[PDB]
RNA sequence: AGAGGAAGUAGGUCUCCGUAGGUGAACCUGCGGAG
RNA sequence: GGGGCGUCAGUAUUCAAUUGUCAGAGGUGAAAUUCUUGGAUUUAUUGAAGACUAACAACUGCGAAAGCAUUCGCCAAGGAU
């Protein structure tokens, strides 16, 4: 909610962008939170 | 889209003042009080005053100030600073005080600039400093209205006045009794004075001046007397023998040799002593643009002074002529799409074609029309072919150049032709637009309803109707259905131009979007309260908006301007983004952070940051072990460091 | 803010206030003061001169103004005005009329109103209405509520009120009978003559009203002022 | 002071500042209500009514007669014979704003017998 | 839009005064209710006299 | 214009004085000066 | 303020005309239909038509009943004393 708008924050706190992200990494950051959305 | 450039109201009813230099100009649009340059034309400064309409200003001979009274009884002194270029001033205020018990209707600041007097509606009049707010005496005191002032002095100074009946008084200020003149019969409208004859002029409302048709303003030079009236002619009569050699004010610059005409068209006429160039104050609702050249130099905008104008658009507010042909109201304009002939529809029933003669000062209404028996609504053009004409009542006519039916039950509105000629169709109030054949009397077929009322038509090189509803849609001639319908406005529509679609509203708003998608592309919000009419250029894409608010609005197409912007963006954000990962590879950790810090990602920034923080091989006296990213340090300017701060603090939430 | 009209609706504005004069009204004779207002009428010139639309209208102005008594609160006067002279108006009487204000503040239940018009004709052959109105007097030591005469009563009342009215305005000229309903001596004098067939609380004249004037004389016009 | 003749139509629907000479032919200035209220919910509003007079307020003393007579009415015939907030409001605005108020009277049609 | 502001502050030039009459049976009524009558009218600012030898409410 | 197939991206106070006007002795406002 | 016939008025409404108009007016709880720069609604003055007789007007009057309220004239009739 206080983070950029390019960027996202990690569960580390610590800003990394959208534009950086490989594919990989988007797809596994997908995943982690269809699996949270899943276990609510 | 974006502003290409706006014309603007610059005179609008109230008092205008011309100060000694004659590049500044003071007038009125309804509350407001604009002054601008008139040979630039550029609008130098507006103050915006109070609520109420303002009564009268009036600028000093040295232009330091301006003085405003409004409807309001108030009266504002501001200061103004020019500089050696006159291309903007800056007003600021330094006295606010109430005059009298009801608003003043008249000024006049003497030839110096410590004096100004002012006359209120009741009869109390006073004369005040102009750099400091004083009354240096009371005259008279309430009896009648003040019409007329005039400061002047005997080769201390003395002062007229003339009353709203015929009474003229004149005080001497050091002497300060009053004595008048003999008194007269009716309303004096100006005092002027001679001070290389000895002279008083005095010009009123009973079509005489003492030592026609009315009298507004009469002056000297120069030994050559001017009178203006009812009769819109400036008249030039010699001093000493009485053979000679509307308009709500006229001043005297002569020093400059320009008197300024007040025309109650609301226009600014400039007239030489032995038409300079005119200047239009307001035009005041426009019902239709047509943008007209073959080159497309100058547009001719129609609105209620009973004329057409033709204002250029390639100075940008010179209008380059005036063309009077019609007796009511200019209601509607048609050009061909082939060059030269305008077109004209009215409130009176006679509808005309004029030439544009470009290379000429030649404009002539050589065709005229006679028609039906009401008002001409609007003209369609396919030497041209013929016209197409439409009217107030019933009755549709087409008429050749050097035939009647009946369409509709109420008043129509709109008539387009196609670019070959071989379709028309016409809209009305009661929810029919009507396609004909345009050669014989016969009829191809009818558009089923546009659920209150059609307002325009169009054609596309598909046909497109507005309608009284907030809706629009597009139809074709196969079946004879619409093919689209579309909705989103908040008013009346009342234009929809064809691009190279946009539409206009009655909701002050005018919107782009294109026909095979369906959905609205963008919307556009200058205006005051509303909007009539669309005009295009006919060669690019420029959008010429005006109503019934006197701006008018231009606007130009910026899309492929920022699709080529966005295009070489994206060029050198994956150049420089390779050049980042070519610096993070070969270790070049100095480079890589400046084009870390410049690309504005951090997740590298960081990566970079405990590498050149642990490179094994640190040197000694280095702060963070490369000397180099030191002097990237030292030499970050103040919003690389601001960003760098704030993940800074991100950075070292994390205790890793 | 936002206009409704529909196409090519609003004209140009024109200054109205360019071809309008002042015109200071003078009062006839019998009223005390003459300078009673000022009339702002359209500028002469051909076609239609303004002095045919001064001869024209009518003014309605209070008698509290004009006798400079604010005993007059009612009975607003109406004036014509026939002739013009130099930023001048020139008046003449034409209607005498109450206010509604005091049409209700006379009538009270328990009593009775009688109303009598008559059309009269002055010495001049002016033809004039006079509606008079004249409410019942409650005696004073009385015990009954209602005041009510006898409809015969009522009759011969009204029988004497015309007779009143006709018998003291058909021998004076105009500016003597407006000289008398100034004062109200007409009212005075029904009240005084009636008290014999049964008393009137207040006897007024409630309307004149001038129907037809034959001449236009300047002379006797001018006589007045 | 040179007085002006203010007739004031307040009915429910929409107020009417009317201001005449004393002669009663020649209008002066006029602003009725529903052009200064954007609702014809509230065109018939005390708002209405104040924004009503201070116009014909600025406009008689712009013209300079800073006096007025006011005759207030009502529909009277088969109406209701009692004026709406109008009047009440435009009065109070118009001797707020300058105005030395004159003679005050109520002029209804009253029918002596309509229907 | 419809609210109405009570007046904060000579805006009478002729003295206005205006009458209504009365029979006796409220005549007595008015005889004993007129305090609260001219109290609040004079907290208007108004004048009210009432006459019950003619049987007349006055204001001015 | 079409259902499918396959794919990717998401800053002048106080006081005084001289003025000019106001409703006048006084007093108020505005200005110009001195403490 | 019982009935018939004539007559006299009074406003108000509608319609029309003459001016001043100069943007809405009208309705509604909101709206809409409608009238609106050839000028609506409004302001003033006249003219015509049809209707009705405010306030007085009631723990009243008259008529057998329904009913009957502007003034004056005529015509018979009726009640009580």
């Amino acid at each position: 909610d206080t983070a950029e708008k390019g960027e996202v924050v990690t569960k580390a706190g610590i800003p990394i962008a959208k534009q950086e992200m490989s594919r990989e990494e988007k797809l596994r950051r997908r995943r982690r939170e269809k699996e949270r959305i899943r276990k609510a | 889209f974006e502003v290409a450039n706006v014309i603007q109201p610059i005179y609008t009813g109230g008092s205008v003042a011309l100060e000694n230099g004659a590049r500044i100009l003071a007038s009125t649009l309804g509350e407001n009080a604009i002054l601008t340059e008139l040979n630039t034309g550029k609008r130098l400064a507006e103050i915006q005053g109070d609520g109420e309409p303002i009564s009268t200003l009036t600028i000093t001979p040295s232009g330091s100030h301006l003085i405003v009274c409004s409807r309001s009884l108030t009266m504002r002194i501001y200061s103004l600073a020019i500089s050696p270029d006159y291309d903007s001033v800056e007003p600021t205020l330094v006295r606010t005080t109430k005059p009298h018990a009801t608003p003043v209707v008249v000024l006049a600041v003497d030839r110096t600039s410590t004096l100004l007097a002012t006359g209120a509606a009741d009869g109390a009049i006073k004369i005040w400093d102009i750099i400091g707010g004083y009354v240096t005496h009371t005259v008279s005191g309430p009896s009648v209205l003040v019409s007329a002032l005039h400061f002047f002095e005997i080769a201390r100074f003395r002062l007229a006045w003339g009353t709203q009946d015929g009474r003229i008084r004149i005080f001497d200020l050091y002497k300060r009794t009053t004595t008048p003149v003999y008194a007269h019969e009716s309303n004096v409208q100006c005092i002027a004075y001679s001070p290389e004859q000895h002279a008083l002029l005095s010009g009123s409302r009973d079509k005489t001046m003492t030592l026609h048709e009315l009298l507004e303003s009469v002056g000297f030079l120069g030994k050559w007397m001017y009178s203006a009236g009812t009769s819109g002619v400036l008249r030039i009569w010699d001093t000493t023998t009485h053979h000679e050699i509307a308009i709500l004010s006229a001043v005297s610059l002569p020093e400059r040799s320009l008197i300024l005409c007040a025309q109650a068209d609301f226009t600014l006429v400039l007239y030489r002593v032995p038409p300079f160039r005119r200047i239009s104050g307001t035009h005041d609702e426009i019902l239709d643009l047509t943008y007209i050249l073959p080159d497309q130099s100058m547009m001719a905008i129609a609105t209620n002074s009973e004329d057409i104008r033709i204002v250029s658009v390639k100075y940008f507010g010179h209008d380059v002529a005036l063309l009077k042909g019609h007796e009511d109201i200019v209601m509607s304009l048609d050009v061909d799409w082939s060059g030269h002939w305008i077109a004209s529809g009215s409130k009176d029933n006679t509808a005309r074609l004029w030439r544009v003669d470009p290379a000429n000062n030649s404009y002539t209404c050589y065709a005229v029309f006679t028609g039906h028996l009401e008002s001409v609504g609007a003209v369609a053009l396919p030497p041209p072919a013929f016209l197409i004409s439409g009217s107030q009542d019933r009755f549709v006519q087409k008429r050749d150049i050097p035939l009647r039916r009946l369409a509709h039950d109420k008043d129509i509105n709109a008539l387009d032709i196609s670019p070959n000629g071989k379709l028309f169709a016409s809209a009305s109030q009661d929810k029919t637009v009507k396609i004909w054949d345009v050669e014989k009397l016969e009829v191809q077929g009818i558009l089923r309803g546009h659920k209150r009322g059609v307002w325009t038509v169009r054609f596309a090189p598909v046909v497109l109707t507005g309608s009284g509803d907030k809706t629009i849609k597009l139809w074709n001639l196969s079946d004879y259905t619409c093919i689209r319908t579309f909705e989103g406005h908040s008013h009346n529509v009342l234009k929809v131009v064809w691009l190279h679609f946009a539409s206009a509203g009655a909701d002050t708003l005018v919107k782009v979007w294109d026909a095979n998608t369906g959905e609205t592309e963008c919307t556009l919000d200058n205006h005051e309260d509303r909007l009539w009419t669309l005009a295009v250029h006919s060669k690019t894409n420029i959008l010429a908006s005006a109503g019934s608010d006197s701006k008018v609005t231009f606007w130009r197409d910026t899309t492929a301007e920022t699709q080529a912007a966005a295009a070489q963006a994206a060029l050198k954000l994956v150049e420089q983004e390779q050049t980042l990962e070519n610096y993070i590879h070969a270790g070049a950790y100095r480079d890589a952070i400046v084009l870390a810090l410049q690309l504005n990602h951090p997740g590298r920034l960081l990566n970079l940051f405990t590498n050149v923080v642990t490179t094994r091989n640190p040197d000694p006296d280095s702060l963070t072990g490369l000397k180099a990213v030191d002097d990237v340090l030292a030499k970050l300017s103040d919003e690389q460091i601001f960003q760098l701060l704030l993940r800074l603090r991100d950075w070292n939430t994390n205790a890793r | 803010r936002l206009s409704k009209g529909k196409k090519g609706l609003k004209k140009k504005v024109q200054d109205p206030f360019t071809r309008k004069d002042w015109y200071n009204i003078k009062a006839p004779a019998p009223f005390a003061v003459r300078d009673v207002g000022k009339t702002l009428v359209n500028r002469t010139t051909g076609l239609k001169n303004a002095n045919d639309a001064l001869k024209g209208r009518i003014f309605e102005v209070c008698l509290a103004d004009l006798q400079k008594d604010e005993d007059h609160a009612f009975r607003k006067i109406k004036l014509r005005v026939d002739e013009v002279q130099g930023k001048n108006c020139l008046t003449n009487f034409h209607g005498l009329d109450f206010t509604t204000d005091k049409l209700r503040s006379l009538v009270r239940k328990w009593q009775t109103l009688i109303e009598a018009n008559v059309t009269v004709t002055t010495t001049d052959h002016y033809l004039l209405r006079l509606f008079a109105i004249a409410f019942t007097k409650r005696r004073p030591n009385q015990i009954k509520k209602t005041t009510y005469a006898q409809s015969s009563q009522i009759r011969a009342i009204r029988r004497k009120m015309v007779e009143i009215i006709q018998r003291e305005a058909a021998s004076c000229t105009l500016h003597q009978l407006v000289s008398k309903l100034i004062p109200e001596v007409i009212g005075r004098e029904i009240e005084k003559a009636t008290q014999g067939i049964y008393p009137l609380q207040n006897v007024h004249i409630r309307k004149v009203k001038l129907l037809k004037q034959p001449k236009f004389d300047l002379g006797a016009l001018m006589a007045l002022h | 002071l040179v007085f002006g003749v203010a007739r004031i139509f307040a009915s429910f629907n929409d107020t009417f500042v009317h201001v005449t000479d004393l002669s009663g032919r020649e209008t002066i200035c006029r602003v009725t209500g529903g052009m200064k209220v954007k609702a014809d919910r509230d065109e018939s509003s005390p708002y209405a009514a104040m924004l009503a007079a201070q116009d014909v307020a600025a406009r008689c003393k712009e013209l300079g007669i800073t006096a007025l007579h006011i005759k207030i009415r009502a529909t009277g015939g088969n109406g209701t014979k009692t004026p709406g907030p109008g009047a009440q409001s435009a009065l109070r605005a118009l001797a707020r704003s300058g105005m030395k108020i004159g003679r005050i009277e109520d002029v209804t049609p009253t029918p002596s017998d309509s229907t | 839009k419809w609210k109405i502001e009570p007046f904060l502050p000579g805006p009478f030039l002729e003295e206005s005064s205006f009458m209504t009459l009365f029979p006796k049976y409220r005549e007595r009524y008015l005889k004993d209710c007129w305090p609260l009558v001219t109290k609040a009218l004079e907290k208007h600012g108004i004048a009210a006299t009432l006459d019950i030898v003619e049987g007349s409410m006055t204001v001015k």
